[PDB]
DNA sequence: ATGCCTATAGGGCGAATTGGGTACCGCTGA
DNA sequence: TCAGCGGTACCCAATTCGCCCTATAGGCAT
């Protein structure tokens, strides 16, 4: 839990894990005096609050290390408890988990100078939600920073229109280049969306991402698959830019299933 | 099956104010219609059997075709007699509680008539009273009790921050938000006007982060046109609008794809004066300085003749140098340099030790301390073909500029048709990103007064507050035409009142309203009541309110003891559901008034439940079916930061006063 | 006897921020010394045992030289984090009910020390309750809520009506209106400096008619001089400052007069600069155009060149007039007209019919509809001397101009002094108009906390009202330090608890007050409560935490809350906290006739109420301060007197009689 | 060792923002 | 009436504050 990027990532997860479709990922002073992460999923009774700290592995893994107020409200008919630091008494807060907690460093001198900054801290902070927001596409995200609302990423319909969400976290220039696939053999199903690589420009090269059943994976075996494809439709070898889903039923074969998707969708 | 009835008129400056009376039943009104046509409208409407009029009325052609006409003096239509007279009639004060007192025109017509009723009649007329003031204009009716309590435009303190404006206001242009701001003080009523609104911002609700960036550039081109009008319009201002009408090819563009005909429709009076685009364009520089006093405003390409003066000016540094170097040459003195001064002119400067040595051919017009400054024919020749060619391509300049106003004036009516409709298109598209933004819903219209809210919430409140807003169910309709708001202070009894208020006001701009789903009725007049005069407020909203208006009373019984207050709130609230059937809202703080929903039909009891735990509280901030436990500002004080040794005292005078009751 | 104190202390680029904390008591202070002399003598003053400082404090100096010294982070010293636990430590949702929320600099210390305190100690601090801001400075404690409810110089609204400056405010300038406006904001409370106002506004208040007229001809100097150094002043504004000059001479004479050597030394600061009046009377025009832009400012006679490069441009009328004749005269053509023109220059237009009748000498260089302009050499020489002459007289007005900033900059400082000391005039023969016309009294300060009036009245709401305000008494002490006001609603308690509070604030700017006879005592903090809960209850208590034995507390309607139970209590045990512990100065304007039974139950507290004689529904308000207490409700009478219908008056009156056949 | 990645801090540029300048607005004895 | 005439509101526009960004080094698993 060293970056403070991290601790967003654990929590966050946390909500998706409690059956979130509504995150309000929440910062100030990028990341440095606010950790805010309120959601819509399930709550958390008083008695389970004071022994989760005292997902239990994570919450205990920011909580007396931080000044950490995890209050909820079970969907069931309660009135919405809230802790501090060890500390229970009642807030009022919707259904779900909300974790207002300011920075893990307390007692740690050289966890600061580890810092890097700021700003950067909050941009690494997105990075975590621009993945988390592509591997969940029924969950809203709202970010924020400073108290200014930053980005917008709202949960799209089943099998509905993905691209708004997708652009909002890849920006327009992809969104315009974005050539969508949908391979499949047997258990494999590969979807996700490839920028042409003929219109592909320096912009674009920042995005490439892969997600493995929600997990993303940073794997080497798929950036050969890919700037496989990128060389065998035309001749230039450039950086790729590239968004792309599979479901596997839970290695070299997976690598040739991935390739063959890409050139068939580009051409 | 007609009355006698009778009636008063007279005019200022401005336009017109009027009243009448039935000597009958005692009903005294109040209005000022501001056109003729309104004015023939009112007095046909009305028809009175009897009708005042000042020796002095100008548009005699309204009364000069009605019956039983009364030629009255001038003086008895004057105001000070009439608030005077009138104030003792009532025997208020003041004619603040008629909501009457700032229409000064139409008092001229209510005090000429009573001082005429106090002399046809000349017995006692406790018939007579009341009077109220009808601006039943589409606009709705609200006291500015409602703009100062809601925060419109203006919180408390004073300033434009946790207002509805602030958070409706990421408008990209300031003629945006003073379109806004307007739409916020004179809500729209009339249904097809508000649907019209609610699928225009709909459909842009896609594209509204496209549009965005694109306004961004207009700037304020609304003020600019006045200036235009005025003929006193700077260069930077028409840069602006030059900057502007680039955009119009781009904005026709992205809205013709939009499906909207009301967005088609403000496409087309936004318009396209690409002809007034390619005159600027060729005219200006891209950038010209602040004035035209400073020329160097009118772009080369566009008049041949302020090229000509100009290229006068522009030969300029190359004379000077072959000047400064044949003559440091001739002389054989290299600290000889030939430079300008805005207070002499041009000249030419040697060191002192060498200034002595210069030819015969220099003339004396500067001596320095380090220096001996001189001036030549061929210079003094030079410097007239300059500080002339200066001054009148300047002159062409300013000419030209102002030429400039007969060329766009012909097209004038057209720019501020396109610019109300380019300030229409940023609140609207602001709107379409405020409702995209924070999950707005379109709320649509029925035909009896009431407003049913589905997990609605506080516009503002729920922006600004650190923890989210938890959402309140409504239901009001002439049946549910009441609710008694019992609870704690930080219950959500204001917050709640004054949500569903903002929420009404916002569901008449025709704009998309705070809540998951909202069906609104009828609302004309929105009236509101806070602490600074309270009698004076609740009075005017007695009197004014219809079966059809929104009452939002805060605290009644801010009194001179426990019962004066409780009498007053139990019977305003009596009336409102026996007699006017008013949609109201009564936060308050009487439980004793939570025996009105068995006492009364339309009143309902509900109240903000907190649950306390330990010796802190929780405030569930949910409306709930009933009323208040107990008393909560001994759970309150402690959150002011009180010392707990008088809210000891406090829970040791509690005990001794709840021992009783 | 010796004390263990425990103290932190941080800076940014404002000023300081300072905080304590003593183990044995649980006295937790704030201050934000502003300069280092004053941050030097409060840690002199305080001596902690502990001192906190953050890594990167930039005036070391203080600190080096302290003992049990402690490097402490930055981010310790964050208001976030300070906010946000020193609120769940109190357990408020803000620190506005101690006086502090707005006194950031100080929170950082503060917020630093309870981190530090709550891991130092890590023991039982029940006895720390609460902090609260000890200013710096003690000159005068002021609540942002008086400025805004008292309405000293701006109204609810947010103008300047009907507030104690209008009233004031009949000042003949506008820096006179702007000091007046200041030192209602600042009221003095250094004994020697209030007596040297009010022997100042007591020897004016004859003389004051003659001298009015005259400081309303300076204008507001103040402004001229901040563009006079900014090197952006107008023509006009050195009019004004001209025009001004001349009246030192006359001011001096008017004042030499009078007996009161503050006036004497305020006459001296004023000074004459007679020379810098001369350098304005012969430098510039009686009265010149708005701008320098189009020139026509320096008068002739000043500067020799620029008489020179005007003679050129004055040669012009007359030159062109004769040749306008003599071409008139020659060619025989009486339509011929020479004048001038912004684009072309100067012309001789001759009408169409007349046109081509004109001789070969002439040249076209403008084609009409209605005639033919022409250009000759002569002409086109003088249209020369003219277009440049005008340019060049004018680029040495410009730089002229600018040299008159190098003359007066010199001066500039005692001219600053001098339009503060013609400020100061205004305000204080304003003053003296105030006291002369309306009889306003001189009141004297005295050792211990306590205002005595006699026929003491509201000095504004008597000058808007059409009825002589009913001017009422007062005698307020540490024996007599609470007055429970109940009465009826228009009863007058908001008005005369209103009343005592600007007579209190315009006895400390040394101007005389609105009463026949006041003698006050030290009031440091002015404490006011304004009705709309979590607005009302939030002011109260920083007024139970803040308020002294010297302090005026100024209590309306505690009690606007969830019952009469809760309100009441609370109300009750403020009155008691006031009278029993803190035995401050409190006027207690309030509804709960049960809090009546106090003045018995207390030692220090008095009943008085507000007289109103009730005729059917119509009702009277004597508003007259009577010893005792309020006989009934009032609101039912009052509520048809403010228009609402008898209809409810009747339902009040009909319920009313089932609700007091109980109590 | 090392070599491609990766965050960084000063610098540059853009967006608010309040003082400064202007066009306007009564208006004030004369 | 009237001609300044000072005030006054208000729209700029350079200034101030915050946000971005690209050369400038480090950096850490290999
Ligand atoms: N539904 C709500 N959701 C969230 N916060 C709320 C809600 N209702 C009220 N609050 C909060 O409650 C506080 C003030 O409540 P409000 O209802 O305005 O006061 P009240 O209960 O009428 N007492 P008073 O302060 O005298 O007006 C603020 O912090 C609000 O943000
Ligand atoms: N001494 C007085 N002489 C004349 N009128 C007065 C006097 N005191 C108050 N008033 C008038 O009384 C009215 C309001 O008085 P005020 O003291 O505010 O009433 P209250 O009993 O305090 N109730 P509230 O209005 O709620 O504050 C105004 O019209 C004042 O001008």
């Amino acid at each position: 839990v060293e970056r403070p990027a991290s601790v967003v990532k654990e929590l966050v997860e946390n909500s998706l894990d409690a059956g979130a479709t509504r995150i309000d990922i929440d910062i100030e002073r990028g990341g440095a005096k606010l950790i805010r992460i309120r959601d819509n999923g399930s709550g958390i009774k008083k008695d389970e609050l004071a022994l989760a700290l005292a997902r239990g592995e994570a919450l205990a893994s920011i909580s007396s290390v931080s000044r950490l107020t995890l209050t909820s409200r079970t969907a069931e008919q309660q009135e919405a408890w809230q802790a501090y630091a060890v500390t229970v008494k009642p807030a009022a807060h919707p259904v779900g988990t909300t974790l207002e907690v300011l920075d893990l460093f307390y007692n740690t001198p050289a966890r600061r100078k580890f810092l890097r900054t700021e700003k950067t801290e909050f941009n690494h902070i997105d990075e975590i939600i621009r993945r988390i927001a592509l591997a969940r596409f029924d969950v809203t995200i709202n970010l924020s920073h400073n108290g200014k609302i930053v980005r917008q990423y709202r949960a799209v319909p089943e099998g509905g229109q993905k691209e708004r969400r997708l652009g909002a976290i890849l920006g327009t220039a992809f969104l315009e280049q974005a050539l969508a696939i949908e391979w499949q053999h047997g258990d494999l199903t590969l979807r996700g969306w490839v920028a042409d690589p003929n219109h592909t420009t320096p912009a674009l090269a920042e995005i490439q991402y892969f997600y493995v059943n929600g997990r993303m994976m940073r794997d080497r075996l798929i950036n050969h698959a890919i700037r496989q494809a990128y060389e065998d439709k035309l001749g230039a070898d450039q950086q790729p830019a590239f968004v792309l889903y599979l479901e596997i039923d839970p290695s070299r074969l997976v690598h040739d299933f991935i390739y063959q998707g890409v050139l068939s969708v580009l051409q | 099956r007609q009355d006698n009835l009778l009636a008063a008129i007279w005019q200022d400056s401005k336009g017109f104010g009027y009243a009448t009376l039935d000597i009958s039943s005692g009903r005294f009104r109040l209005s000022e219609p501001a056109d003729r046509e309104t004015m023939a409208a009112e007095l046909q409407r009305t028809n009175p059997a009897e009708l005042l009029y000042a020796e002095d009325f100008a548009e005699m052609s309204l009364i000069e075709g009605r019956r039983g006409l009364r030629r009255r003096p001038l003086w008895e239509f004057e105001i000070d007699t009439a608030r005077q007279q009138l104030n003792l009639q009532f025997g208020t004060r003041d004619l603040v509680g008629f909501g009457v007192e700032n229409a000064p025109r139409g008092l001229s017509a209510a005090g000429a008539l009573l001082q005429y009723a106090k002399c046809t009649q000349r017995t006692t007329l406790p018939h007579i009273r009341s009077i109220t003031m009808e601006r039943e204009q589409d606009s709705i009716i609200m006291d500015a009790a409602t703009r100062r309590n809601l925060e419109i435009t203006q919180n408390l303190a004073g300033g434009a921050e946790n207002t509805l404006a602030s958070v409706l206001d990421s408008t990209v242009t300031p003629m945006g938000s003073r379109m806004l701001k307007r739409w916020l003080h004179m809500p729209v009523r009339d249904t097809r006007v508000l649907l019209e609104r609610q699928q225009t911002i709909g459909a842009l609700q896609d594209f509204t982060a496209g549009l965005q960036p694109v306004l961004r550039q207009v700037g304020d081109l609304e003020r600019i046109l006045a200036r235009l009008a005025l003929r006193t319009a700077r260069p930077r201002d028409l840069a602006r609008m030059r900057h502007a009408f680039q955009q119009l090819p781009e904005l026709r563009a992205q809205l013709e794809t939009v499906d909207s005909a009301p967005v088609q429709a403000l496409r087309e009076k936004m318009g396209e004066f690409a002809e007034l685009r390619d005159l600027l364009e060729r005219a200006i520089i891209d950038t010209p300085p602040v004035l035209v006093r400073d020329g160097g405003v009118i772009a080369s390409g566009y008049n041949e003749e302020l090229d000509e003066w100009r290229a006068l000016a522009d030969g300029a540094t190359d004379y000077l140098e072959r000047l400064e170097v044949r003559e440091r040459e001739r002389t054989g003195l290299d600290t000889l340099k030939v430079g300008f001064n805005a207070v002499h002119g041009y000249y030419i400067q040697i060191s002192r030790g060498q200034s002595h040595l210069a030819p015969i051919n220099y003339m004396r017009r500067q001596t320095l301390k380090n220096a001996e400054r001189y001036i030549i024919p061929e210079l003094k020749e030079y410097e007239d073909k300059v500080l002339t060619s200066k001054g009148k391509a300047l002159a062409l300049e300013k000419q030209l500029y102002e030429e400039l106003f007969d060329l766009l004036l012909p097209h004038l009516e057209a720019l501020q048709q396109s610019a109300s409709a380019l300030a229409e298109l940023d609140v609207l598209v602001n709107l379409a990103e405020r409702a995209y933004t924070l999950n707005y819903t379109s709320p649509t219209f029925i035909d009896k007064p009431g407003i049913r809210i589905t997990e609605g919430r506080h516009p503002v409140v729920e922006q600004v507050l650190n923890e989210p807003f938890i959402a309140n169910p409504l239901n009001l309709s002439p049946q549910r035409r009441m609710l008694i708001i019992t609870g704690p202070n930080m219950g959500g009894k204001s917050t709640y009142m004054r949500q569903t208020a903002l929420i009404a006001l916002m569901a008449y701009i025709g704009s998309y309203v705070p809540a998951q789903k909202v069906e609104i009725g009828p609302i004309d007049r929105i009236f509101t009541r806070v602490g600074a005069v309270e009698m004076t407020e609740t009075a005017n909203i007695l009197h004014n309110a219809t079966e059809y208006s929104l009452v939002l009373m805060d605290e009644i019984g801010r009194g001179t003891s426990t019962y004066d207050g409780l009498s007053l709130a139990w019977a305003v609230a009596e009336n409102l559901a026996n007699k006017i059937k008013a949609l109201t809202l009564f936060a308050t703080h009487y439980f004793e008034l939570t025996q009105l929903p068995e006492k009364m039909e339309g009143v309902a009891n509900v109240h903000l439940d907190a649950l306390e735990h330990g010796d802190t509280i929780a405030f569930m901030h949910s409306v709930q079916d009933g009323a208040a436990s107990k008393s909560y500002g001994l759970a309150v004080a402690a959150l002011a930061g009180v010392p707990k040794e008088v809210i000891k005292r406090a829970r040791q005078k509690l005990r001794e006063l709840e021992s009783i009751s």
